[PDB]
RNA sequence: AUCGAGAGGAUG
DNA sequence: CTACCGATAAGCAGACGATCCTCTCGAT
DNA sequence: CTGCTTATCGGTAG
């Protein structure tokens, strides 16, 4: 610690899940494909207000396949995070090639929808497939996303 | 998930877009078949895994001497006879739950008193 | 050991001698302490054999 | 006249043997904390499981032809029992009668 | 009353009669 | 001394029946996880000590 | 494959206990995985009991 | 009761946690490289795939099961014949062009021989190998997503004990053919002459 | 005498 | 829009494996 | 279980 500080223990906290290494991946339940075609009219049922929320044109497409997340609500209130955090981090590597949205945390089902966007007019040959290039992501997604702390840094002890 | 077979030919089926109408196509590479879609679920990881947890169990587990019998009671039948396990999940970071199956009435059962169970 | 049931994870089933080596160990037991000191050997056998290797 | 059977290791794996055929299942008393029992005899772990198909022999007899040749084996550390074993094989007596 | 159990001693003949039978080498000269 | 010997067996009788309650915790999943260990991990270790420290 | 080894077990086991089928050979049911190797190589350690 | 002839297999399975693609592929003795999975079907005697799922998956539920297996599939539909099936287990050397349809007689007694000796050796028996290499397929996966442990290799009834019968036995086999063909060496001396 | 193999002894 | 000529990974297998003693036994 | 061996990633001249 730094000696401007000594006992106390809330801040040793800060430094410790601000130190630990945490990848996507140890936060996901189930990572799923969808055919989901009407962006507005969602065809799963357990999202029916998500998806009936984000506020566009204030300000102000598409994209065909979706890509869903599910998160524990476990391994959420030991390593410290909002839903929102991760979501920008998400976004945040990509740029503006690819949608995002999730839930709120008081919220029953945490989750994460994305979708590939988006390129046209100044092209050039072989337009197909697309399939292979979806699945590249949510496996870049996993494995090459940090969202908090550095790398080589397991689990880290509070040690007196 | 669930992934499909053809008729005709019998190999694997690789979805496909339907540009016009916007809906789902399933078909081979070996003749021209094509289904149409089930549910919209194409793929599936999972990193957590509550399967592989309860497997193996028969109607024939219930003379298996390797294996603990104790005190439980049946949520449906209430005969005392019953064996259990932990899960066979030989994943490292698994729970250490045990899993009742009911002789009298091979009905399936839990020691965890959070969290909830569908079987 | 196939006297256990499966799924057990107190003290005498993993390696645990209760009684002292006056009073006697039983079978179990036994075999157990016999699993353990078998490492002693193992080491003093050849471990030994790096640590000559450092010294040289 | 089915009494005994010859088991493999590999068998080994789906059977529940007992050690003490008398002590393993007469009846309840209980005996774990009740008056009373012997201050000075060994506590023996006890039988809970009642489901069993096999029973042991006599345990003495997982050891070897010199490991035998021990009194007590099972009041020494182990390294003790395993370190005469190589002696009694360099110890001196009658080989042979011829 | 040949009815009963074994017992405590009785484990012990049943060993002999082994050692009756094979001998020592039994394995080595099976 | 007898008295005393009854007092170290009744002393790995609860330094025993201990273990058997933090078993029957963690099968009805109340045993919470140390952060940084794997849940068979934190008990694995809680049981070790609880032997060890019965011990000496 | 076979279909139902609740007595084809049983009258594996009442053969050998006969000496019909040598009381050599090894016999595992697998409940849990629902298998039957048996075995006959040469090279099995065995005891009683 | 046919000598030592032991002839090695592995079932190998390519990508650690997380790679890419999960690609199945297999020693076969003999030949120079690891050969897909779904070719060696094939090469056998079971042409369809979702069939060829049907000697290695037990339970057309246990999805996880089936979706570990697609990239295997996607593997070999640049082969879906009987014939060039074997095409492929062709690459040892090169027959250079002589031998087209005896590469093939070559590949065919490969996996009468070599592919699992026992079982059988004979000649009309695939069903018998494939349902195996089916099942040696079921357990490689049956572990991976962690539902049976590692096997283990001190276990003592899965070794064996080579006693003195068995030992004279790997003696003498050798040494009497070794006389074996002492007699040939002296016959083709004789007439030759008479003899006698 | 020489090369090669095995068993044991002290650190155990 | 291309080879270019450079660095870094993805690894080539690598020469090593305590001390000193005592016996016995088979082969050039 | 090191130091040398052998094949790709790509930031600049041509
Ligand atoms: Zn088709
Ligand atoms: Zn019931």
């Amino acid at each position: 610690l730094e000696p401007g500080h000594a006992a106390d223990q809330e801040q040793a906290k800060l430094i410790r899940s601000a130190i630990e290494h945490t990848t996507l991946k140890s936060v996901t339940i189930a990572s799923e494909i969808y055919y989901d075609p009407d962006p507005r009219s969602t065809v799963i049922p357990e999202d029916e207000e998500i998806i009936q929320l984000h506020f566009s044109l204030l300000d102000e497409q598409q994209s065909p396949w979706l890509l869903r997340l599910e998160l524990d609500r476990a391994a959420m209130n030991d390593k410290d995070l909002t839903m929102g955090q991760v979501g920008e981090r998400i976004k945040q590597t990509f740029k503006n090639d690819l949608f995002v949205i999730w839930s709120e945390d008081n919220d029953e089902k945490l989750i994460i929808r994305c979708r590939v966007v988006r390129p046209k007019s100044l092209d050039a040959e072989t337009e197909a497939e697309e399939d292979h290039m979806l699945k590249k992501i949510e496996n870049t997604m996993l494995e090459n996303i940090t969202l908090r702390g550095v790398e080589n840094i397991e689990r880290v002890v509070m040690m007196k | 998930t669930t992934f499909r077979f053809c008729r005709d030919c019998n190999n694997m089926l690789y979805p496909r877009e339907d540009k016009e109408n916007n809906r789902l196509l399933f078909e081979c590479r070996t003749c021209s078949y094509v289904e149409e879609a089930g549910s919209p679920l194409v793929y599936r990881h999972e990193l957590i895994t509550n399967i592989g947890e309860t497997a193996g169990v028969v109607q024939d587990i219930g003379s298996d001497p390797t294996l603990p019998r104790s005190d439980r009671e049946c949520p449906k039948c209430h005969s005392r006879e019953n064996v259990f396990f932990q899960s066979q999940q030989r994943r490292k970071d698994t729970s250490m739950v045990l899993f009742f199956v009911c002789l009298s009435c091979s009905h399936i059962f839990t020691s965890d008193q959070k969290n909830k169970r569908t079987q | 050991l196939p006297h256990f049931s499966k799924d057990d994870y107190s003290p005498e089933s993993k390696g645990f001698v209760e009684n002292s080596y006056l009073r006697g160990l039983t079978p179990q037991e036994f075999f157990f302490h016999a699993m353990g000191g078998r490492e002693g050997l193992i080491d003093t056998a050849v471990k030994t054999a790096e640590t000559g290797y450092i010294q040289r | 006249e089915g009494l005994v059977e010859y088991i493999d290791a590999e068998e080994e794996e789906s059977i529940l043997i007992a050690m003490q055929p008398e002590d393993l299942e007469p009846a309840e008393a209980n005996e774990e904390n009740d008056l009373d029992v012997d201050p000075a005899k060994r506590i023996r772990v006890s039988h809970h499981a009642t489901t069993f198909t096999h029973c042991e022999i006599h345990p003495s007899m997982i050891l070897g032809v010199a490991a035998s040749i021990i009194p007590f084996p099972d009041h020494n550390q182990s390294p003790r029992n395993t370190y005469q074993s190589a002696m009694g094989k360099q110890a001196m007596g009658v080989f042979l009668t011829n | 009353d040949e009815s009963a159990p074994i017992t405590a001693e009785d484990s012990w003949a049943v060993i002999s009669a082994f050692f009756r039978e094979k001998g020592l080498v039994s394995q080595q000269l099976d | 001394d007898g008295p005393t010997m009854r007092e170290i067996t009744e002393t790995i009788a609860e330094a025993k029946k201990k273990v058997l309650d933090v078993t029957k915790e963690a099968q009805a999943n109340l045993l919470t996880a140390k952060h940084g260990m794997t849940l068979r991990e934190s008990f694995e270790d809680n049981v070790v000590r609880f032997l060890n420290e019965a011990r000496d | 494959v076979h279909r139902n080894p609740a007595r084809l077990m049983e009258t594996l086991r009442t053969l050998r206990r006969k000496g019909d089928i040598n009381p050599e050979v090894s016999m595992i049911r697998d409940i849990r995985e629902k298998e039957l190797k048996i075995f006959t190589d040469a090279g099995r350690v065995y005891r009683p009991l | 009761k046919g000598s030592r002839f032991i002839s090695t297999l592995q079932v190998k399975l390519y990508g650690r946690e997380g790679s890419s693609a999960r690609t199945i592929k297999a020693t076969l003795p003999y030949i120079k490289q690891d050969i897909p999975i779904v070719i060696i079907f094939r090469a056998l005697g079971i042409i369809p795939d979702g069939e060829i799922l049907e000697h290695i998956c037990y339970d057309v539920n246990d999805w996880q099961m089936l979706e570990m297996l697609k990239p295997c599939v996607e593997d070999g539909f640049v082969i879906q014949d009987r014939e060039t099936a074997l095409d492929f287990i062709g690459r040892r050397g090169t027959a250079l062009g002589i031998k087209k349809e005896k590469r093939i007689q070559y590949a065919k007694d490969i996996l009468q021989k070599e592919f699992l000796p026992h079982i059988t050796q004979l000649e009309g028996f695939e069903s018998r190998k494939a349902f195996f290499l089916g099942y040696m397929i079921n357990r490689l996966l049956l572990c991976a997503l962690d539902r049976k442990d590692q096997d283990d290799r001190d276990h003592f009834g899965k070794k064996r004990l080579d006693l003195a019968g068995p030992l004279l036995a790997q003696l003498f086999k050798t040494l009497f053919k070794k006389l074996t063909k002492d007699i040939f060496r002296y016959m083709q001396r004789t007439v030759e002459e008479a003899h006698d």
